[PDB]
């Protein structure tokens, strides 16, 4: 989902909030902090609600400006939130009168997602790729930058996991795939505008084909 | 327009509760483990273990996953773990670009600096400068390679031991591997 989430390259951004080693304060700044991972745990884990990719694609799905202005924590409570409503566990007339407000979620997916590929390439340390020159609506786990790009596998993971693009829409047919540390030049990604060195993304077999 | 944010979020917590869906003691347990278990003085305890133990670094770099479970520290968000060996012409750095992706259990949860937009948008185009105005000058002569955790991955960065703390007990060593060292944002300093 080519959503503002997608915010690797984006240009404009001011300087990170942080100087090294500089104090952080606790883990969590307020007491409701906590509640939106326990719960995203109590979902996954307990309930057997929703998978974790799915939480990742309902806080891609908050809508774009609602997303920008919300501090990652409130993210999550309003991500669950809107999965909890989406599964018919809870309702968002109870959530609003528990809270004494409004609560608006996440916006409803517009794609059903898609299957893990079945036609796909097991790559070696050390091999040339590309990634797929493709759109995908729903949840991907391929940043933009990247899109078309080659770059060369410096590992494959020694275990497999569902393909997100069909689990993050809790599809039954994600299968499970490697990934692939999959380094790129600085250059491949941003030309002459960038500083850095090389790029190594992580990404699932079904978004790589042999380059060249 | 929406009502306080804690009100929301208590509001999630009392409508699962309220349904029986919550375990008693559920979310003060994860409160604990969040708090007090995923701590980033353990990547330090790693680290200064694969500073002063070749075999043990050696199997640090080859399976972390398998190097981690020897202390017992694999757990949610950390169950597949690389370790990226910094080098005197090599300096890595992580982010998840896409949302918060870290190796919870051995580099604690991700500070706010790290969730920001900023650090997410720039330090996977300009880590040169992203380093420099955190406080950390990377010379040109030293590739800086950003690994961004957009799957299953979960990384830690061995920094480079400095010089000065040649014979330090792990305890010593440990104490100077921050937590951002280990998010690559920051190199070991020698106190003075
Ligand atoms: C990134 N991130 C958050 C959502 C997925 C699980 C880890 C925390
Ligand atoms: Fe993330
Ligand atoms: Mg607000
Ligand atoms: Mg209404
Ligand atoms: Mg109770
Ligand atoms: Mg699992
Ligand atoms: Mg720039
Ligand atoms: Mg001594």
């Amino acid at each position: 989902m080519d959503g503002v989430h997608d915010l690797a390259g984006v240009q404009g951004f001011g300087k990170v909030p942080h100087t090294v080693n500089a104090d952080i304060g606790p883990t969590f700044h307020a007491e409701w902090e906590h509640l939106p991972y326990s719960l995203m745990f109590a979902g996954v884990a307990e309930l057997g609600a929703f998978s974790v990719d799915e939480v990742r694609y309902v806080v891609e799905r908050m809508e774009p400006r609602h997303y920008m202005m919300t501090p990652y924590y409130e993210r999550y409570v309003i991500g669950v939130a809107t999965l909890m409503v989406e599964k018919g566990i809870l309702t968002q007339d109870e959530l609003e009168s528990l809270a004494g407000g409004p609560f608006p979620l996440s916006r409803p997916s517009e794609s059903e997602g898609r299957p893990a590929p079945v036609e796909t390439t097991t790559f070696e340390v050390g091999q040339r790729v590309r990634v797929r020159d493709e759109y995908v609506p729903g949840h991907i786990r391929m940043p933009a930058y990247c899109r078309g790009r080659v770059g060369t596998i410096s590992h494959r993971t020694t275990e497999k996991w569902p393909f997100p693009d069909a689990i993050g829409h809790g599809r039954n047919d994600a299968g499970e795939e490697p990934t692939y540390h999959v380094k790129f030049a600085a250059e491949e990604l941003f030309g002459s505008d960038t500083d850095g060195g090389s790029v190594v993304v992580d990404l699932f077999e079904g978004y790589l084909e042999p380059a060249a | 327009a929406q009502a306080p944010v804690s009100d929301r979020a208590w509001a999630l917590f009392r409508a699962l509760d309220g349904k029986g869906l919550v375990p008693d003691g559920y979310v003060e347990g994860w409160k604990k483990t969040f708090e007090e278990d995923f701590s980033p003085r353990r990547g330090a305890e790693l680290v200064a273990r694969a500073w002063t133990d070749p075999e043990f670094r050696q199997l640090l770099l080859t399976d972390g996953t398998a190097a981690v479970a020897q202390y017992g520290y694999l757990g949610p968000q950390g169950e597949y773990i690389v370790a990226v060996e910094d080098t005197p012409t090599l300096k890595n750095v992580i982010v998840c670009s896409l949302c918060s992706c870290t190796a919870w259990p051995i580099l604690g949860l991700p500070p706010t600096w790290y969730k920001s937009f900023e650090y997410r948008a720039r330090v996977v185009r300009e880590p040169r400068k992203v380093l420099s105005e955190m406080g950390t000058e990377i010379a040109s002569d030293i590739e800086i390679r950003v690994y961004d955790t957009t799957a299953e991955t979960r990384y830690m960065v061995l920094p480079q031991r400095p010089a000065g703390t040649e014979g330090w007990s792990q305890e010593q060593l440990q104490e100077i591997v921050t937590k951002d060292c280990l998010i690559g944002v920051a190199i070991p300093q020698v106190p003075t």
